[PDB]
């Protein structure tokens, strides 16, 4: 790699001398092979060329700078000379130490000719540090910043000096004022922030300050709760077990602790056999907290809660396992057969009214004959006209098998009914 | 001394040729065919596209078609894209090792809006808290004007001393930008909870922080 | 009220001389109109009477202290006396001026009769700072409770030493170490914690420390998002106008702050005329967020996006309006009359299949004639076993008003068929 | 001098009849009718529910039958309630002005389980904080042992200097209760983000806190 820097700075003021120099570290020249430049820009201007030099035997300088100027070489230590006699008050510039390929492209770091005496004081920072609105694809980037200086080159270094991928040391300024301030961002992997340590660590030897920042990013989680049904059969049954569960899902992996609260009836029963569990779900969990029952508490009509409390909700999401008010009803239960022009089609479909009920307590389903169908859809009841709850139940089955003469049963496991189940049955 | 007379704006419409030229001094334009386009974009020193009058080397399209009548030199980028924003400018040769360089041209696809970034907020270091302060500052990185204010908060309100902010210049993309801090000793910034920074920019006035609050 | 408050305390060795005494301030007595006690109880041991007295005429002392004690009065200043003569080794107790009632009931506050010299040295405090978990009816109780000190009685006072409502100021120990530990509760409503400031302030006089502390409660919320389909004769029509909206709703009242980010396609679009609002609804609000669609970015199979962020949900709930691939269809759609046996009953109902359909992008319907019909359930389909999509359609009428000859037609707007909608239509 | 011979625990289911007694002197139970029951509950002075034998004053309900007979006198507290677990005792009168008084009886509604309240955590006041001082504290209320511990933390490490901790006795429900301090400057308490504490008690360990975290 190439470098080329300069010196002989300070400010000093019109009728007497300053002599500037570059020396130049990994690539040859001076003169000899191509040639060389130096440049001044004006506090408010731009870049205005002062001179040029050859291989050895032709110094040219600008009619500004001219029969003035002396631009010269010192080929075998490798370094570069501007002594120059008499710069006035416009010619204090940011003189820079300016290679040539093909026109004037290799930048040094240069050094100012200023006018009369001059201070050196310090230093400090400032880290660009992430938004979490993404921009496109596979990349982020955060920084470092440094902050009102006086004398410049710096010592700007990301994690200790090391990790140059994706970074760009953002160029400088000189105010207005006389100060300084620059960037240097990072500009590496999306997913590789928060998984990672990145420090911004400065260092300024012109005054004495030095300094060290990281990073974080953001997005997706905050979970849902559910309350649910003892089985019928459970609670009717004196020798068999009912239980009102609590499903806490969506939990997350960043916050899994899941605690729960439980009320049989205002009254804290806080244990019975209540037991969750925890299990690798998707990329969260699934959380399953489980109250153990006696049959007549349900009976005698209690009322129940699960007040779910994880780290993730900050305020506690409570659960009543609350029955509704009534009606009686016991499904008027209904079965019904096609539109004669589905017998011009290769696949029918076979209806099940339950309309007429109080609670939405419902469990419907279908059958071939002793087996089980797959081809249903079942609607979760509407709150009826004459205040009751109603729903349709599909069969999705062939023609050909229906007109073989097929047994269908309309399974309905809704409640004030007779076996905790009735049954209607349709066929042609 | 010559500058190498340029029109000093040209704009195209994307689909569009767009020239650009170069009036010369005898030893240079005039002289050689060795006329020199270059492609500078803001941030960074000049590329190469054509020299030669007509030669180009490698990386570089077909769509540039670069050379010299009269010594009015042209340079043409037909079928323009939204990559082409940037400063062209022409070049030659003197005699012997010297050579003129172009006075630019600023090439416009055709219509113009704004655009806005940075202003941070830092503590100190362990490398000063250590021997007693705390030297904190306010940063307020690239706008154009040369005109921005600052001012900062202790718990949200009013400070007034020990706070030095010194006025913007230009950058390498010639943009201006500024500097501000002040200090106090370990003990203050433990006492203190916060601080907040304020900076303004014609009418563009703020009171910032990317910080989430500041706890632990 | 009344008081009842000792004196004469420290620290003797026996063979020589200690003179305790009462003095009360808001009930008559002293010797005239009851009697008065004095009690002891050694450090490990409990409560023992020492001696009586009556109206004024005779004194009754214990035959440990029999001879020995005199119990004695001052009637006129209302002050009591015990003025004894060789309190030895054991006799070292807490005595305490014990008012009688009937039998020995109002408690003074007492003083220590004690053996060789002592010191006074320091307290300091405690917040009883309450559970959130729940308690029942309305009850809540937080508190304060002061440690470590020497001498006795102390100023726990709260709320700077007002709110004597539901306060208990739990009893004191005189510790194995010879230290003490207090407490003081505050037994006031559950809902007005958190709506108001509560203040431990205690101060103690022995030594010099006083101080000042406070409460909180808590209870559910944690929102959630949906996003919602263009109208598909919005998106048809060159003329009429579609759009994406992303509903945020169960917000809060204690968090309203409800940012959107909006990704047409994976360039943020970040306006368009995406327009929110927050309005009262329940106790929460609801957020309608609004983006502006040209017809074509959903036809030319364009993803989209709304990143909801909120501060009540640490991390941002993304949605993105995603289509689904595919297979064809277009509904098969055929409704259907009932089972003969609902002409047995005073009311029918009519179904209406539609099956085979890829997306669920359903939208049926039901009518009498040209106006609509109230009473349908729709169920919101099923993946069927060709891979494909089917759901069933309800319409609960009467019998009577069947055989009149009803025009019931169920029309259906769902998608890859004709006039974005296709109506099967159903009689007797 | 005398005390009153009351049997030392009596026992009853819930609804069943439960008989405590009191043998006198002379000059007390068998001089007068003038016996006088009582129940006292753990936390205050005693409450009057019989004396004179079977007089009673308001309040207090058709339940208690007590009297005398021979120079045992006698409470009855039949068709008992959970509500009835107090410190029931008999008194009598001497003459003149004097009275003896019972040595206790313990009812119980058949059959016993445990309990356990507070161990909290707290700093200085700003009254100490004003004038060089920042003395916290750790309190561990109630128990039955008096044989507890106590050990600290600060910023979860341990620690080693002025805390005196100091031995349980007593209270006025006759549970015995701690204490416990550390002394240090306000500097030191704002260096230290945290103070957690740490109780023991017969295998019943703590390193304890209610906080949900410390900042701000
Ligand atoms: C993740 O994940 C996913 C995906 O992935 C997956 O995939 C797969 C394939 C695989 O792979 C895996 O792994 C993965 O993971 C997703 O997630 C999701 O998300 C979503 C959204 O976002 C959500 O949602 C939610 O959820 C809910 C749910 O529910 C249910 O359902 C389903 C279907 O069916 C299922 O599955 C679930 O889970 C559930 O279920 C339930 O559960 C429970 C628990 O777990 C159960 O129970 C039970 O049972 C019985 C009783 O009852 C039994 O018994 C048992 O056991 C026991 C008891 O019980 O207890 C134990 C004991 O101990 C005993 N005992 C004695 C006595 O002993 C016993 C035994 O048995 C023995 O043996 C005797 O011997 O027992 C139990 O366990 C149950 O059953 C079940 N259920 C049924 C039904 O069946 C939903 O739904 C929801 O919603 C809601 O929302 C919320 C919010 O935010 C709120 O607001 C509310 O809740 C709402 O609602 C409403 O409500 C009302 C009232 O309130 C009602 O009624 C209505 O209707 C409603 N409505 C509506 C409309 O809704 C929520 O949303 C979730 O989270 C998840 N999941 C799902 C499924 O979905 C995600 O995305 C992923 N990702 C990531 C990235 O991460
Ligand atoms: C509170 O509240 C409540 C109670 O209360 C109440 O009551 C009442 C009576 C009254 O009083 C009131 O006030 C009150 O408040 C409650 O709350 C609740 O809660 C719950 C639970 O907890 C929840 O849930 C959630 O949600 C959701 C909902 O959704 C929907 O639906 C409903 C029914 O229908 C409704 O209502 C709602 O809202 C919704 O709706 C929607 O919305 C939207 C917005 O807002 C709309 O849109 C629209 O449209 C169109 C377009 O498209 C139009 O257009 C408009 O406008 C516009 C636009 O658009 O843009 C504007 C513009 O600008 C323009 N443009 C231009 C171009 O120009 C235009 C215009 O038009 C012009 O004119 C032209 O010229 O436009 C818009 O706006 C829509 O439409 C609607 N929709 C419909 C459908 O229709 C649900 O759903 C959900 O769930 C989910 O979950 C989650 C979680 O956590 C997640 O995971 C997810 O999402 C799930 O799911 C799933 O998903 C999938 C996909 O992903 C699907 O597909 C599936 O299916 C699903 N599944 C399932 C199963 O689900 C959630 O959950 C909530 O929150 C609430 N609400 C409700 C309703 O519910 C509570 O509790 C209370 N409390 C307290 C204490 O606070």
């Amino acid at each position: 790699p190439l470098v080329l820097q300069e010196s002989g700075p300070g400010l000093v003021k019109p009728s007497e001398a300053l002599s500037l120099t570059c020396t130049v570290s990994g690539d040859s020249i001076n003169t000899i092979l191509y040639y060389w430049s130096w440049i001044r820009q004006p506090p408010g201007k731009g870049l205005e060329w002062i001179g040029y030099i050859y291989y050895s035997g032709s110094t040219y300088g600008n009619p500004s700078l001219k029969s003035r100027v002396t631009i010269s070489v010192n080929t075998s230590k490798n370094q570069f000379y501007s002594k120059l006699s008499s710069v006035t008050a416009a010619d204090t510039a940011v003189y820079y130490c300016a290679r040539v390929p093909l026109v004037v492209n290799p930048w040094g770091q240069g050094t100012l000719v200023t006018v009369s005496s001059a201070s050196t004081k310090g230093p400090s920072v400032f880290p660009l540090a992430p938004s979490s609105k993404s921009t496109s694809g596979g990349t982020a980037a955060l920084g470092c910043l440094v902050k009102d200086y006086f004398p410049q080159p710096v010592t700007v270094s990301w994690n200790s000096g090391a990790l140059t991928s994706g970074v760009h040391t953002f160029p400088a300024v000189l105010q207005s004022s006389g100060l300084y301030s620059l960037s240097s961002v990072v500009t590496v992997p999306s997913s590789s922030l928060g998984t990672q340590t990145y420090i911004c660590n400065v260092n300024h030897k012109p005054s004495n300050t030095k300094v060290d920042k990281r990073v974080a990013p953001e997005l997706l989680g905050g979970p849902s709760v559910f309350l649910f049904p003892p089985k019928p059969k459970d609670t009717l049954m004196i020798s068999r077990t009912p239980e009102v569960t609590c499903v806490v899902v969506d939990v997350s992996h960043e916050d899994p602790q899941v605690k729960f609260n439980w009320y049989v009836d205002g009254v804290q029963v806080h244990n019975a056999k209540t037991k969750p569990r925890e299990q690798q779900y998707n990329s969260t969990y699934r959380v399953v907290s489980v109250l153990t029952v006696l049959h007549q508490n349900w009976l005698d009509g209690k009322e129940y809660k699960c007040k779910v409390s994880n780290k993730a909700l900050p305020a506690p999401i409570e659960k009543t396992i609350s029955k509704a008010k009534g009606q009686p009803r016991e499904p008027q239960v209904y079965t019904l057969p096609p539109s004669r022009e589905e017998m011009t089609k290769n696949q029918v479909s076979l209806t099940c009214l339950v309309k007429g009920f109080y609670p939405s307590d419902i469990a419907v389903e279908w059958e071939s004959n002793g087996q089980p169908e797959n081809n249903y859809k079942t609607t979760p009841p509407v709150l009826d006209s004459d205040g009751s709850f109603f729903l349709y139940s599909k069969l999705t089955v062939d023609k050909s098998r229906w007109q073989q003469g097929n047994v269908f049963s309309c399974s309905v496991m809704h409640e004030a009914l007779h076996n905790h189940y009735t049954q209607k049955s349709l066929s042609l | 001394p010559s500058a190498l007379t340029q029109p000093p704006s040209a704009s195209g419409s994307l689909g569009q040729s767009v020239t650009i030229s170069c009036t010369g001094t005898s030893s240079d334009v005039g002289g050689y065919n060795y006329v020199s386009w270059y492609q500078q974009h803001a941030g960074k020193a000049p590329k190469v596209i054509i020299y030669e009058v007509n030669k180009r080397p490698s990386g570089v399209p077909d769509r540039f078609s670069g050379s010299k009548s009269g010594n009015t030199a042209s340079l043409t980028v037909s079928g323009l894209q939204a990559e082409d924003e940037a400063d062209y400018y022409c070049s030659s040769y003197e005699g012997s090792d010297n050579f003129v360089f172009g006075t630019g041209t600023k090439v416009t696809v055709l219509g113009q809006p704004k655009a806005n970034p940075t202003v941070t907020l830092f503590p100190p270091s362990s490398e000063e808290l250590q021997a007693n302060k705390a030297t904190e500052v306010c940063l307020i990185s690239d706008f154009y004007p040369g005109a921005v204010t600052v001012a900062w908060k202790a718990d949200g309100s009013p400070v007034k001393a020990g706070v030095e902010t010194t006025k913007p210049s230009k950058q390498s993309n010639n943009k201006y930008a500024a500097s501000s801090y002040l200090s106090l000793t370990p003990e203050q910034w433990k006492s203190h909870r916060s601080y907040s920074c304020q900076v303004t920019h014609e009418g563009s006035t703020v009171e910032k922080t990317v910080a989430p609050t500041e706890c632990s």
